[PDB]
RNA sequence: UGCCUGGCGGCCGUAGCGCGGUGGUCCCACCUGACCCCAUGCCGAACUCAGAAGUGAAACGCCGUAGCGCCGAUGGUAGUGUGGGGUCUCCCCAUGCGAGAGUAGGGAACUGCCAGGCAU
RNA sequence: GCUCAACGGAUAAAAGGUACUCCGGGGAUAACAGGCUGAUACCGCCCAAGAGUUCAUAUCGACGGCGGUGUUUGGCACCU
RNA sequence: UCCUCCUAAAGAGUAACGGAGGAGCACGAAGGUUGGCUAAUCCUGGUCGGACAUCAGGAGGUUAGUGCAAUGGCAUAAGCC
RNA sequence: CCGACUUACCAACCCGAUGCAAACUGCGAAUACCGGAGAAUGUUAUCACGGGAGACACACGGCGGGUGCUAACGUCCGUCGUGAAGAGGGAAACAACCCAGACCGCCAGCUAAGGUCCCAAAGUCAUGGUUAAGUGGGAAACGAUGUGGGAAGGCCCAGAC
């Protein structure tokens, strides 16, 4: 009985979803994976985090020749 | 408005707060409480969802 | 004694085996044993039933086995509380799959097949039924 | 193999400019000919298509696929870009290196109307 | 050649299947090539006895559904995992 | 208005692999020199520039094939509450909810802009 | 100036014995002692190739298991 | 104290004594803006060289690699100059 | 020294097959989490602030982990619920098990599990019954010619056990 560890969970995963407004500066998703990427009007930080430069009702889709899940932006 | 008649036959005592607020919004407060709502798809779905602790008569 | 050469990890969860099973159909042999209910087949039990079927067939035909004691269960050696972490590795089994063929027989008559499968019922605590390979 | 290798080499830059959404001056040279365009920020519509396969450009240049013809095409395409009213582009070398025919044609575009 | 009396199952579903199994009825479906998919409810023990024959998955049978003969043949099967019940029996038109 | 050829959007394996055949008018690259602009942790091999003697071997493009991966059938399906129960290590009754698994069944693409050869 | 290493950090600076002991509380929480469950101490009950000269169906029984005495070994954590 | 996974009810997080592996940084180049390349593995041949050092065809493409324990990321590649 | 032949042996690896999961998801989920466009409903059940609290010691009926023995009036558990805060209502007696929400009396009506031989306050009906079990009213894997049946089958007044 010497192996009962786990992380101080960092509270990752999608936080501000498609259909929720983006206040000036707000993120869309915090994650340790690029599972949802910077498609149209979105960008990335330093430590595998991605904050969207564009506001409004966010758009979920799947694109890429690798069947990848992105995060794009609508016209709100 | 097409009011269709509704009746409570039991309460949301042993039941989830979902059912508690269901009876509360329907106005159903006690045993046999006899109410007069108006029917739409929303209320019809409510009927189907909690048709076990309530009883609707036409 | 059927037992893995190596396992993925030394212990594993106690596990769940509910609902319906997937070993419904017969795959390798002519004559099989069904277990509708639920339980566990120890490695000792599986080896014993294989040896007994060899005994009955007089080394005529072949034997087949589907489930394996790949899961080393940790029971607790007696007189130890729930605490002190998880228990200790003690033995190996596979659990009972509703519809599963456990042991298989071929080259011998149906009468000897049902005899040996009733003897599997008399070397196992599990509920039985006599099955054969299905036409398509 | 050159075409596939160059396309993979250029995927990052082409997708980068497509997603940036600034209309990009595109080039693709070949030893014998070359095609030069001006393409929309997303890439769904061109603006000016000028190449050494055009009648006048082909007959006013002695060799089709050479750096001098590339420079002439750069002059012509950037001046037609001024005629239509093209001012701001962000360069896309399309996976090549910025030297040779591409460098001379790009300098021609700079002289004849595109700011880069 | 077996001539089997079967009917049209108006409404299907899992609860329908449970009540039909209570009332001794198990389904099957007619299909094959371009024809319209129709599905039937069968007479259980009759079908079990008729498919106990060696020729059920080989020969050209005949189905009486709504007063008409239909020529079909076996394609596939599903079975009750741990009971002698054929969960499904499959028909390709002849 | 149509085939071939190139520069870029719509699908991102019903596109994608494979095998049977076709193109040098325009056309890609192979290819002549690489003394040059420019490169090698050795070679103009690679890139490239002044040229078109030839080129379709590899490649690109197009048709045929459902031989693979994929799509999804319809029956059928466990499980989620919800109220009822038991044969309570787990199974069943009235519904809403509903996966997969595969299968009889389809697809090699399809689509668009601009221009070069080709003729109204 | 932090192996203040327990590191949201009681101080700049800190180990033990009590059967000679004492106070306030607890069935929160343990033990003789005091219930549910039944893996197992241990007992009852599972065929039939065979030690059993062959032989199943006699000490009997190998490769191979369930209820239980609640009676033991245990599990839980309470009624006290 | 602080780390990699399932758990914990397909956002989240969720236990100690619910299985496995660790640190008290290092690189001023293992870096960045800007120029490049893309694995692992096995068959064939060759003086060394043997299954594998190195060279020369072919088969697969992230099954290679991550600076660590490892997950999730990553071809545009943070993987390799 | 390259070696010639075969041999109820093992299996790389691909095909015809068997697989598998807490630490794999080329599959896909459900209620819903997050939300964004509506009928009615809800004595405003949401937010901000200021005065004061308890507890940091919740149990049993409907789910998946370690557990444990696929045990428990079992647990750290994530949880709806009743109780807690509610007596009363049946349970042999035992809040939760099936309810139900009492503000107080009056020897007053439509009412929910337990419900309807006696104790006993509720039915000793008409149609089907069924059964030697006293089933109900507790021990399991095991079975064995008990027995309502129901369907299918094979010999058959040219002889069936
Ligand atoms: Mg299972
Ligand atoms: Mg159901
Ligand atoms: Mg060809
Ligand atoms: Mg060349
Ligand atoms: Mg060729
Ligand atoms: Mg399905
Ligand atoms: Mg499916
Ligand atoms: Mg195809
Ligand atoms: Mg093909
Ligand atoms: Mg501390
Ligand atoms: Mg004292
Ligand atoms: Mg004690
Ligand atoms: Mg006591
Ligand atoms: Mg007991
Ligand atoms: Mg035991
Ligand atoms: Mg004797
Ligand atoms: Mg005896
Ligand atoms: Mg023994
Ligand atoms: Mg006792
Ligand atoms: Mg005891
Ligand atoms: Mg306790
Ligand atoms: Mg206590
Ligand atoms: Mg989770
Ligand atoms: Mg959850
Ligand atoms: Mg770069
Ligand atoms: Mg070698
Ligand atoms: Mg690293
Ligand atoms: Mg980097
Ligand atoms: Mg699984
Ligand atoms: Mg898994
Ligand atoms: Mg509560
Ligand atoms: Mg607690
Ligand atoms: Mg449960
Ligand atoms: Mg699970
Ligand atoms: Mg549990
Ligand atoms: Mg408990
Ligand atoms: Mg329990
Ligand atoms: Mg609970
Ligand atoms: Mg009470
Ligand atoms: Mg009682
Ligand atoms: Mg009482
Ligand atoms: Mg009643
Ligand atoms: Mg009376
Ligand atoms: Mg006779």
């Amino acid at each position: 009985t010497r192996n009962g560890r786990d992380s101080e969970a960092k509270r990752l995963g999608v936080k501000r979803f498609g259909g929720e407004s983006v206040l000036a500066g707000s993120i869309i998703v915090r994650q340790r994976g690029t599972k949802f990427h910077a498609g149209a009007n979105v960008g990335c930080g330093r430590d595998h985090t991605l904050f969207a430069k564009a506001d409004g009702k966010v758009k979920f889709e799947v694109k890429g020749p690798k069947n990848r899940k992105f995060i794009s932006i609508e016209a709100e | 408005a097409k009011t269709i008649k509704i009746t409570q036959t039991r309460s949301a005592i042993g039941r989830l707060p979902k059912h508690k607020a269901t009876l509360l919004g329907l106005g159903l407060r006690r045993i046999g409480h006899t109410v007069e709502r108006e029917d739409t798809p929303a209320i019809r779905g409510m009927i189907n969802a909690v048709s076990f602790m309530v009883k609707v008569e036409e | 004694m059927l037992q893995p050469k190596r396992t993925k990890f030394r212990k594993m969860h106690k596990g769940r085996n509910r609902g319906l099973a997937q070993g419904t159909d017969v795959s390798f042999g002519s004559f099989g044993l069904k277990a509708v209910g639920r339980g566990r087949l120890t490695a000792r039990q599986i080896e014993a039933a294989r040896r007994a079927m060899t005994r009955a067939v007089k080394r005529q035909g072949k034997i087949w086995i589907r489930v394996f004691p790949d899961k080393p269960i940790t029971e607790k050696p007696l007189a130890v509380r729930m605490g002190k972490g998880k228990g200790n590795v003690e033995y190996w089994v596979a659990l009972i799959q509703p519809g599963k063929v456990l042991y298989e027989m071929d080259g011998v008559p149906e009468e000897l097949a049902r005899e040996a499968f009733k003897l599997a019922a008399a070397k196992l605590p599990i509920k039985t039924t006599f099955v054969t390979k299905t036409v398509m | 193999d050159k075409k596939s290798a160059r396309i993979r080499r250029a995927t990052r830059a082409r997708r980068k400019l497509q997603e940036l959404g600034a209309t990009r001056l595109v080039v693709h040279r070949t030893p014998r000919h070359i095609y030069a365009q001006v393409i929309a920020p997303n890439g769904s519509e061109v603006l000016v298509a000028a190449s050494t396969v055009e009648k006048a450009i082909a007959e006013q240049l002695k060799y089709t696929g050479n750096k001098d013809a590339a420079a002439a095409v750069g002059k012509a395409v950037a001046e037609r870009a001024l005629e239509k009213g093209i001012k701001d582009v962000s360069f896309d070398r399309s996976g090549f290196q910025y030297h040779g025919r591409v460098q001379a044609l790009a300098d021609a575009a700079r002289e004849a109307g595109l700011q880069f | 050649m077996f001539t089997i009396n079967a009917e049209v199952r108006k409404e299907q579903g899992k609860g329908a299947s449970r009540r039909l199994r209570a009332a001794n009825k198990f389904p099957a479906i007619i299909y094959g090539g371009k024809e319209a998919p129709l599905a039937i409810e069968l007479d259980h023990d009759k079908v079990m006895n008729m498919q106990a024959k060696a020729e059920f998955y080989s020969e050209v049978l005949t189905i009486v559904v709504d007063g008409k003969e239909i020529k079909v043949k076996a394609q596939d099967v599903q079975r009750h995992p741990y009971k002698p019940k054929l969960q499904h029996i499959d028909f390709v038109r002849a």
